RNA sequence: CGCAAGACGGACCAGAGCGAAAGCAUUUGCCAAGAAUGUUUUCAUUAAUCAAGAACGAAAGUCGGAGGUUCGAAGACGAUCAGAUACCGUCGUAGUUCCGACCAUAAACGAUGCCGACCGGCGAUGCGGCGGCGUUAUUCCCAUGACCCGCCGGGCAGCUUCCGGGAAACCAAAGUCUUUGGGUUCCGGGGGGAGUAUGGUUGCAAAGCUGAAACUUAAAGGAAUUGACGGAAGGGCACCACCA
């Protein structure tokens, strides 16, 4: 019996214990396996047992409460245990270029939007799911549904308006 | 040939997973890491230099290596997981992330994943500009 | 034209006696090719082992490390060399709300074996506390940061290896640094997180024999 | 709000502002009488005060000077001067 | 305390699985079963007794006050047996005993179509806010009639004015109406 | 696995703190400063603002030395397009680093002089002090820290509000202004010509400071409101659309 362990920050924690049945089931019964939360380190932990079927049950358990702690929707990390090749792809928002003071917090203003309108429409248009932390950048779909969702997340916190990122996005989804 | 161990023990392994952007390493050491075991590049088996950081150029590295692993008796994997780091980015891509799972189902023992990525405390340079760069 | 793998061998790695296991894995070597010698290519390799894999009742956010340093007949008879935490760990405990306090003091044993020892240890937010933050003034965190170096100081110098590494398995340092500053202001993962290893003496077999048994 | 007689605040009150900003000026700290219980000899020292009082027969210190009060030293009483 | 995949099954009289239903049986002290086919001897739940009027009431769904119609329920744990052994852990713990977050300015009582009144009473009159029903749904993703068609994930509504108007769930973001209002917000948030 | 050389001090890092402003984050020691708080210590108008004059002044730049890891203006290469010497990549000088002199500009910003008074609230936070039921430092003996409740003072900030203003956006100062006077410094006069020319002056240079006119022109501009159109995107409808 093998396991695997994945920690939890403290802002995470509370939305652990109002998802402890939608995390907790599809583990548990459609995979065949077991799951604790560690509160003397504050882990989420699964284990293998009899009852586990596949041999990668376990590995696309593992992303799916991992991108759960990362941030994203809890149906929407669901289908790293179902389809085959979702991915995610984090980013430090200063990676792409030097901003700091208020020039970094106008980073996550662009490319939230007003009323997250902009995150709203990039994952629309690229086939993908994003979750903003306050310097990290969460991307979650297909690996080309990945690499133009980076484009239009990098374009934004180089300075350019929404516009034109929405009219650049659709000329490479047409491919 | 190799370890000459019951079967209800493993025989360890180390595993470094290279994530890049360009391709994907997987690596295959000992213990102690001074020999590899083998080192099957993620672009040699696509021959498309645009595809030669997909994860599916990931799967095809890792399966031939898993093939090898299980060759020489090494029934069980310690994965060191690894991006770029320095000045570059500190996450390890979906390309290190693809072969992790495709040797998981391949017969492998994973055991501890360990996130050796080169950070730094405070380092020099970064690459770009002042002005940013396409990432 | 060469298949390398049948002119190798196979060695084992054995831990010393602080450890309940012992066997730990493998290690691959290159045989004698009349030149350089099989157990000289072995002599000082490194071993990023946990603490769950050679203590079964401990938890594993915890390293150590060890040499090869004596070839006995397919056995590697296998020294302390250094310890650190995992970065899973150290990347879980550093909080916002809180103050980070550091600490490091170069140390000898008894037996000749120089030590480099960190410390790390956080502020603590009480049981009853509202104010989200927990920080202490700087003279506080100076005060910490000298009994931090005063624990450490006597503790691996009072001792040689096989007391220290003992000492370090529970950590026992560390513990006691969390009582002996809860005066100051009251602490809340207090660990050695890291000890380096500075120079060793000349090399005594009987003294890793007796490290063993 | 906009009634409030000025001519009598409350007391407590004045005593709650900055002592600088009553209706007339009347500082907080006092004379405490500091009796030694070792000795007999009973010292005057001021409340707020700065740099050791010892005392003369005794070669005994009765307080240490802090920020704004000074602390005294174990068993040594004091006694508001009115 | 691990799950290992049969217990979700292991988690004359009657089958209640309501405490308000099973609370008052036994107090008559009637041992009554569940799905659980053995009779009952313990009951572990949680009550909310009003911190101001001090009312206990067995529903956890409400989160203002049956008598006083406060923000003054706190959560009160019980343990009844079949007799009816009423002991109540009351928190002793000045955490949730605690005056600090609670008293802050409020803006303007606001009427009109989309006014948002800081929620004070249980029932005053907001005017209706509902999330349009392709934005309000999400995806039922465990079901196999899944494959044709749109992007693997839900369309997010940026059309309709419930979108414009930021009209969000009222059980979203509900860690930010824990925090206290005088605090330190960051310089570029506004919430609602 | 070692050895070396230089820069860097992430996370902790906060609408926290400090500094006259630029600016300031590894430990320790030394050297002197500083606010605020505390005072029943002292002097008794010693002050506020300030042409002349003086110190500091981001980055870039100029001379000497030293050092040259990263990055890197210029330059040399190699590459997609009707067009490109541009959006690209590989190298890479000066520079970025230290020391000694120059140089004095920035969207140096709160695009908001300084001192003083008055004018609504509300909590949070930083520092100092004051008071207090409690809990922990193993309780306890007082200490003293760590939290907890309240108060005062000076701070960085909020949030609120038909205070009064305002062209409005908005502002608790941008208020106490035709019911116009507390004291005082710099400074603007439709838009261009033009911060140009000439003169003076500082500097090695680059440039900095001061600074026109002839001539030209009926607008230039600021807030706020409605549309139009999208080489902008989605929801609803329609056999003059589609599916079958
Ligand atoms: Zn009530």
């Amino acid at each position: 019996e093998e396991t695997r362990k994945i920690p939890v920050p403290a802002n995470r924690y509370t939305p652990l214990k109002e998802n402890w049945m939608k995390i907790f089931t599809p583990i548990v019964e459609h995979l065949g396996l077991q799951i604790r939360f560690n509160l003397k380190s504050r882990n989420v932990e699964i284990r293998t047992c009899k009852e586990t079927k596949d041999v990668s049950a376990l590995t696309k358990a593992a992303d799916f409460v991992k991108a759960f702690i990362l941030g994203f929707q809890v149906e929407d990390a669901l289908a790293l245990i179902r389809l085959d090749d979702l991915f995610l792809e984090s980013f430090e928002i200063t990676d792409v270029k030097p901003l700091k003071g208020d020039h970094l917090s106008r980073a996550i203003g662009r490319i939230a939007g007003k009323g997250g309108k902009t995150k709203f429409t990039i994952e629309n248009v690229t086939r993908t799911r994003i979750v903003l932390a306050d310097v990290k950048v969460h991307i979650l779909g297909s690996f080309q549904n990945i690499k133009m969702a980076r484009t239009a997340i990098c374009n934004l916190i180089l300075g350019n308006p929404p516009s034109k990122v929405y009219g650049n996005i659709r000329a490479v989804a047409s491919r | 040939l190799g370890p000459q161990v019951a079967e209800g023990e493993n025989v360890f392994g180390v595993c470094h997973i290279f994530a890049s952007f360009n391709d994907t390493f997987v690596h295959v050491t000992d213990l102690s890491g001074k020999e590899t075991i083998c080192r099957v590049t993620g672009g040699m088996k696509v021959k498309a230099d645009r595809d030669e950081s997909s994860p599916y150029a990931a799967m095809l590295a890792a399966q031939d290596v898993a093939q090898r692993c299980k060759e020489l008796g090494i029934t069980a994997l310690h994965i060191k997981l690894r991006a770029t780091g320095g000045n570059r980015t500190k996450t390890p891509g979906p390309g290190a992330q693809s072969a992790l799972r495709a040797l998981a189902r391949s017969g492998m023992k994973i055991g501890r994943i360990e996130d050796v990525t080169p950070i730094p405390s405070d380092s020099t340079r970064r690459k770009g500009g002042r002005r940013g760069r396409r990432l | 034209v060469v298949d390398p793998f049948s002119k190798k061998d196979w060695y084992d790695v054995k831990a010393p006696a602080m450890f309940n296991i012992r066997n730990i894995g493998k290690t691959l070597v290159t045989r004698t090719q009349g030149t350089k010698i099989a157990s000289d290519g072995l002599k000082g390799r490194v071993f990023e082992v946990s603490l769950a894999d050679l203590q079964n009742d401990e938890v594993a956010f915890r390293k150590f490390k060890l040499i090869t340093e004596d070839v006995q007949g397919k056995n590697c008879l296998t020294n302390f060399h250094g310890m650190d935490l995992t970065r899973d760990k150290m990347c879980s405990m550093v909080k916002k709300w809180q103050t980070m306090i550091e600490a490091h003091v170069d140390v000898k044993t008894t037996d000749g074996y120089l030590l480099r020892l960190f410390c790390v240890g956080f502020t603590k937010k009480r049981n009853n506390q509202i104010r989200k933050t927990s920080y202490a003034q700087h003279q506080q965190v100076r005060q910490i940061r000298k009994k931090m170096m005063e624990i450490m100081t006597r503790e691996v110098q009072t001792n040689d290896l096989k007391e220290v590494v003992n000492k370090l398995i529970p950590d026992s340092i560390g513990k006691d640094i969390e009582k002996a500053c809860q005066s100051i202001y009251p602490l809340h993962d207090v660990f050695v997180r890291k000890v380096k290893m500075l120079k060793k003496p000349k090399f005594e077999l009987g003294k890793l024999m007796e490290l063993h048994g | 709000p906009l009634a409030k007689d000025l001519l009598h605040p409350s007391p407590e009150e004045e005593k709650r502002k900055h002592k600088k900003k009553r209706l007339v000026q009347s500082p907080n700290s006092y004379f405490m009488d500091v009796k030694c219980p070792g000795c007999y000899k009973i010292t005057t020292v001021f409340s707020h005060a700065q740099t050791v009082v010892l005392c003369v027969g005794c070669s005994t210190v009765l307080c240490q000077p802090t920020g704004g009060k000074a602390r005294l030293t174990e068993g040594c009483s004091f006694r508001r001067k009115q | 305390g691990w799950i290992t995949p049969s217990n979700i099954k292991q988690i004359v009289g009657c089958l209640t699985t309501d405490f308000a239903m099973q609370n008052v049986l036994l107090q008559m002290g009637l041992h009554v079963l569940a799905v659980n086919g053995m009779l009952i001897r313990e009951a572990r739940s949680y009550i909310l007794r009003c911190h101001g009027c001090f009312k206990t009431t067995s529903d956890m769904s409400r989160v203002f006050c049956s008598h006083c119609g406060n923000k003054t329920l706190k959560k009160v744990s019980v343990t009844v047996s079949d007799d009816g052994t009423l002991h109540m852990h009351f928190s002793r713990n000045p955490k949730v005993l605690n005056p600090r977050g609670l008293r802050y300015s409020l803006p303007t009582p606001k009427g009109g179509k989309y006014a948002i009144n800081p929620h004070l009473t249980e029932d005053q009159r907001f005017p209706q806010l509902r999330l349009s029903q392709k934005a309000r749904q999400k995806t039922n993703v465990f079901a196999p009639d899944y494959i044709a068609g749109v992007s693997p994930f839900v369309e997010n509504d940026i059309s309709s004015r419930s979108a414009t108007l930021q009209v969000r769930d009222s059980t979203l973001g509900a860690g930010r109406r824990r925090l206290n209002p005088n605090a330190s917000r960051k310089k570029f948030v506004k919430k609602r």
